[PDB]
RNA sequence: UUGUGGUAGACGAGCGUUGUAUUGGAGUUGAAGUCAAAGCGUGAGCAUUGGUGGAUCCAAUACAAGUGAGAAUGCCGGCA
RNA sequence: UUCUCGCAGUCAGACAGUGGGGGAUAAGCUUCAUUGUCAAGAGGGGAAGAGCCCAGAUCAUUAAAUAAGGUCCCCAAAAUA
RNA sequence: GCGAAACAGUACCGUGAGGGAAAGGUGAAAAGAACCCAGAGAUGGGAGUGAAAUAGAUUCUGAAACCAUAUGCCUACAACGUGUCAGAGCACAUUAAUGUGUGAUGGCGUGCGUUUUGAAGUAUGAGCCGGCGAGUUAUGAUAGCAAGCGUUAGUUAACCA
């Protein structure tokens, strides 16, 4: 029905055939992984997680949100530094979760 | 990070609730009464949506205060000139517009919000019982 | 007797278009070709009834 | 420079009520035109002491650094001769080696004026003396005819 | 090398400018104190001072 | 000597311009006024970035709370009771939008009596 | 069409003229010169003139068809300002600046050429695109 | 592992443009500037496309700077 | 933390606790001593609370645990006796 | 850049010493707008020439600000350094990007540079835009760094070719 992924910190109750975005991890684009920090798959829940039950991603890009403008400026004190945070992400969907 | 946690798509729509105020304490109808008109129980309501529906206070002249304070606490509010503080006791107001203290308690718990003028509006208080409101077919309930 | 700052734009505008005017009196002449204007002279030498002036 | 302003710089302002800034000296460096303190000076000196023994290094070291390439080839001073001004021999022996190709310079020592009167239009060859050349010169010719003569004596002189 | 390209061999060390931007860091005063005498242009200790 | 460098001027408060569009009248329109609303937008973002997931946690108090006494029990004793005991690692908002899943919430409700 | 006609720098205000000039935008071609033949302001004669002219233009150089025109747009743009002075008391001079206006009329026939521009605008940034596309491809 | 609060203050590493040097190059089958865009950049910057005008300019490396703008009750110019 | 070299900046300090001197054991007082803060460092709270408390900001984050403090509502969390 | 690219020390200021300004660019060649509609005309509009009428004597190009016009957005019950993060709704598809144009509504949010112990401050300065615009050099000393030479060692000035 459904399936709850622990991306890091960050949880993600995603349904079947939903293309999302999550953390960057290295993830191999467009290939197939066997995810296991997964609960909560349909009326199915585990105690630490879900146990025999794993999820089966597709990936399909791999990307970065918007340049966070990072300034650093202090009014009348003259300390002002400029930085752009692009925190990449990993856009993913499940196809086929096993149990 | 985000899983975009939805909303209602404007679709607030309110309902007519009834209550009648006999043996009702101020604050403890309040609290009560600012949730209905808030949606505030409802897990859609956002502070921009407010989805609450509309409540009528039937006889508002039976309402009962406890301790002194019908003769001790008053109420001040000052006009635009000097003197123009009128400071009414509670037992004034037992024999005044009790309602109209029904209005302002109340609003004055309302959110600090430009559209808490549009839900204040949502109670319609009565000392009586007649208003066309009873053909709006209301939902009837008790501490509301 | 001094102001503090120059008038906006936008609150320029708005006290400008206090200055929006109305329209002039109407009145189709009869015996004169023109356009006239109510309770006023055409230029054709009638005011309205009769001959009263000169062409001009 | 800010002492060849023209008049004399009295102020057309007051020392108090004015609203825009006093400005004693009319012409300032940041008032619009004259004032000059610093600006450009022809005061430069151009200068920047070398050594010898350096210098005679840097100079074996590039005669190394083209000796090993070499680029170019020996020429004799026969050669030099039996040619005119035009630069049409001159040319013709260049594309008979390909020469063309580099922006060749003559180092020159017996003055020959054969040879010296041609590489006068096309500017990709010249001529100049050889104890007048630099690495500047040098690197830039990637190529030079080598005198017959200077070999041993240039050996010699290191 | 060639006449087209040269690289130095750690020439051309850091040097230190004033009066150009502040957001440059240690800019117009970079240590040039605060109401003093030698806080001024051409202000400094004499050597027979 | 004199350098002509007369045009990467503008091309600087140019590109310090295109930013501010949007803005009320005259605020996007002069170059310091557009500076000093750059940075003012930049401190509000700056803020917003610090503490919207605070902001979002409380909210999700309020509401998860709210249909906490929309089940007729408090949020308080709910939070020890998943602490407590068979402690799992659904969510804030993932148990909001499980509540948005009619019957399904009450699954957990049931499941957390049990 | 378009009858664009253009005065180039009168002595009028802009705030002046401005008024008529926009009170006299969205009538016909005959509701608007007989109601500016009525009005007791000096920016009248010379503004009628002009549109007489623009008229007879119209109707001659191009040949429209003369009776569905309508005030499509009147403007008062920037015209050159005069710089003089005027003397005021204890021996002072204050700077007066002479107003102008470069004055335009413009008038349409069919109820268009609103939507052509934006039709020009979009293959404008269609074939911006086209260009950067074609940079894309060709790898 | 400390790390990153940080003015002053000390210190470092890079960027842009002008001209020289050379190496290359584009150019009326269209240079640069400008504007528009729903780009890349880590900030200095790099673009690209498109429009206007029609002839100069871009890039790789070193050098040199009247080299880097917000105020200066800054100066000038235009417009309020 | 000791030393050499070079470059510094700082002076018009303030607040609160504790010792105070003067006052009047008056200061939003002056002067010094220690502690902590700001100056030189933002943030959570108290209605805001320059120096009060809690605590020391790589960044992104619709994650968890807490500190001061809080739980009728405004604006977030409890009632049991 | 000489103030001084033009007929600039001109205009202009004063009685006089003295000062003391602004302003260059058609196009390849005028190849300069022949004829016509309106007016009084300039002019505009046609037209006509020249590849080129942003190529009209306004004449290399033609920015910012400002002024207006309307396409789509909304605003006439509403206590806001006018923005930000969420977002309805309206209209779209691009420098394909979980898009752009706008933003009902919610939350948070007392400018800047200055000297100040210390202002968001009723301290300070700013009408705005645009152009220019303020740590250099000559010689000498010293410390670091880089390089050469290097132990009767390195080194010229003045200079001469």
């Amino acid at each position: 029905m459904h399936a709850i992924v622990v991306c890091g910190s960050k949880q993600y109750l995603v349904h079947e055939n939903d293309t999302f975005f999550v953390e960057k991890l290295e993830a191999p684009v467009g290939k197939e992984i066997q995810l296991d920090k997964v609960l909560m798959l349909d009326e199915k829940i585990g105690a630490p997680y879900l146990e025999k039950a794993r999820v089966v991603c597709v990936v399909e890009k791999h990307g970065l949100q918007r340049k966070v403008n990072v300034i650093k400026h202090i009014s009348q004190k003259h300390h002002l530094k400029k930085y752009g945070h692009r925190q990449p992400y990993t856009k993913l969907k499940v196809v086929r979760f096993v149990h | 990070k985000t899983s975009m946690l939805t909303k209602e798509q404007a679709n607030k729509r309110r309902q007519w609730y009834i209550v009648d105020a006999a043996g009702l304490v101020l604050g403890k109808l309040a609290v009560k009464a600012a949730d209905l008109i808030r949606g505030k129980n409802k897990v859609d309501f956002t502070p921009n949506q407010d989805c609450g529906d509309y409540l009528i206070i039937i006889n508002s002249d039976q309402v009962v205060l406890t301790g002194n304070k019908k003769e001790n606490e008053f109420w001040y509010h000052h006009s635009q000139y000097i003197g123009g503080i009128k400071k009414v006791s509670g037992r004034d107001m037992l024999k005044k517009q009790s309602d109209k203290l029904v209005y302002n308690a109340v609003k004055g718990m309302l959110p600090d919000n430009r559209l808490s003028r549009r839900w204040i509006t949502k109670v319609h208080v009565f000392k009586g019982d007649k208003h066309n409101m009873e053909a709006q077919k209301p939902t009837t309930l008790n501490w509301s | 007797a001094v102001q503090q700052r120059r008038s906006s734009k936008h609150r320029r505008d708005k006290r400008r278009s206090h200055d929006a005017l109305t329209a002039q009196a109407l009145s189709v002449c009869q015996k004169c070709g023109k356009k006239k204007l109510f309770h006023r002279v055409c230029s054709c030498g009638m005011y309205g009834d009769l001959r009263v002036k000169k062409a001009y | 420079t800010k002492g060849e302003v023209r008049g004399g710089g009295k102020k057309p302002y007051k020392q108090k009520h004015t609203g825009k800034a006093r400005q004693g000296s009319t012409r300032n460096p940041h008032f619009v035109g004259g004032g000059i303190v610093f600006g450009p000076k022809p005061n430069r000196n151009y200068s920047l002491k070398l050594n010898k023994k350096a210098h005679t290094a840097a100079l074996h070291t590039v005669w190394s650094e083209k000796l090993a390439s070499d680029n170019t080839h020996l020429v004799d001073q026969n050669l030099f001769n039996k040619t005119e001004g035009k630069t049409k021999v001159m040319m013709q022996f260049l594309k008979s080696a390909k020469l063309l190709d580099k922006n060749v310079l003559f180092v020159v020592n017996t003055l020959n004026t054969n040879l010296e009167q041609s590489t006068s239009n096309i500017k990709n060859v010249q001529v100049k003396h050889l104890d007048k050349v630099s690495v500047r010169d040098l690197m830039l010719a990637n190529a030079l005819l080598v005198e017959k003569e200077v070999l041993k004596a240039l050996e010699g002189k290191f | 090398l060639n006449q087209l390209k040269s690289v130095p061999k750690a020439r051309n060390h850091k040097t230190k400018t004033l009066g150009r931007g502040h957001g440059s860091g240690l800019g117009k005063t970079s240590g040039r104190g605060q109401k003093g005498q030698k806080a001024r242009k051409s202000g400094l200790t004499r050597p027979g001072f | 000597m004199r350098i002509k460098g007369g045009k990467q001027t503008r091309v600087r408060r140019k590109k310090w311009l295109k930013q501010a569009s949007g803005s009320f009248g005259t605020r996007h329109a002069s170059y310091k006024v557009a500076k000093q609303t750059v940075i003012q937008a930049a401190k509000y973002a700056y803020r917003d970035r610090r503490n919207k997931k605070r902001d979002f946690r409380s909210l999700w108090i309020l509401r998860l709370n709210a249909a906490l006494r929309e089940q007729g029990m408090t949020y308080s004793v709910f939070i020890n009771l998943l602490k407590k005991h068979n402690i799992e690692i659904n969510r804030k908002v993932l148990s909001e939008l499980a509540i948005k899943e009619p019957s399904k919430f009450n699954l957990i409700v049931q499941k957390v009596k049990s | 069409m378009i009858a664009f006609a253009k005065q180039f720098r009168v002595r009028i205000s802009p705030q002046k003229a401005r008024l008529v000039c926009q009170l006299i935008v969205g009538k016909k071609t005959a509701d608007a010169q007989n109601i500016l033949s009525n009005t007791p302001k000096k920016a009248a004669t010379l503004i009628a003139k002009l549109l007489n002219s623009a008229i007879a233009n119209a109707t001659n150089n191009h040949g429209m068809n003369g009776d569905a025109l309508y005030v499509f747009e009147c403007v008062a743009n920037q015209g050159p300002s005069m710089k003089r002075t005027i003397p005021r008391a204890k021996g002072s001079s204050n700077m007066i600046t002479k107003r102008s206006s470069n004055l335009v009329v413009k008038l349409s026939d069919n109820p268009n050429e609103r939507q052509e521009l934006i039709k020009q605008q979009k293959a404008l940034v269609k074939k911006r695109v086209e260009g950067q596309q074609k940079a894309k491809m060709a790898r």
